[PDB]
């Protein structure tokens, strides 16, 4: 695991939340 | 024509990613089109709701990148879409990750050069290697009305 996949991740995680409340 | 469409969808972006990069340098203006009134409420709501998590991905990746925050940057969008999927939320949080990131440059002592950089980043990837999704999407006015 190496940086940009580990942002790239935990941004994906956050936006997922968003959608859940939009 | 796609090169004009792509060119088109560029500028559009580039202006809202500017509006909500200089929203959050602490200039005060009233939103310049209404995706912009909607990406400044949008974007900060997202980051109000993981502002820790935001604040601490920041710092992490300055401090990781060196020389060339854009670059970076694109390797960040590629890998948060890297499942082939795409969608409004993603976006969002490419604004607000990339604003927090403006405002820690800022913080260290940085010129606004390095938001513009920042913006032309945005406008170049969502704009250009996004540009089938962006259209078929609506645009901007799209993310608008999806977020009525």
């Amino acid at each position: 695991l190496w940086a940009a996949k580990k942002y790239g991740q935990q941004l994906r995680r956050m936006s997922d939340e968003f959608d859940k409340g939009q | 024509g796609p090169l004009s469409m792509s060119c088109w969808l560029r500028e559009q972006t580039l202006l809202l990613a500017e509006d909500y990069i200089s929203f959050c340098s602490g200039i005060q203006q009233t939103p310049p089109s209404e995706s912009a009134e909607a990406m400044r409420y949008l974007a900060k709501e997202m980051e109000q709701q993981h502002r820790t998590k935001f604040r601490s991905l920041s710092q992490e990746f300055l401090d990781t990148c060196g020389a060339d925050p854009s670059k970076c940057l694109q390797s960040v969008m590629r890998e948060l879409v890297g499942d082939g999927k795409m969608n409004w939320g993603r976006v969002v949080s490419i604004f607000t990750f990339t604003g927090v990131l403006a405002s820690e440059l800022l913080s260290r002592g940085e010129n606004s050069e390095g938001s513009r950089r920042l913006a032309e980043t945005i406008a170049d990837y969502l704009g250009g290697e996004k540009q089938d999704w962006l259209v078929e999407n609506g645009g901007w006015e799209g993310f608008c009305r999806f977020f009525h």
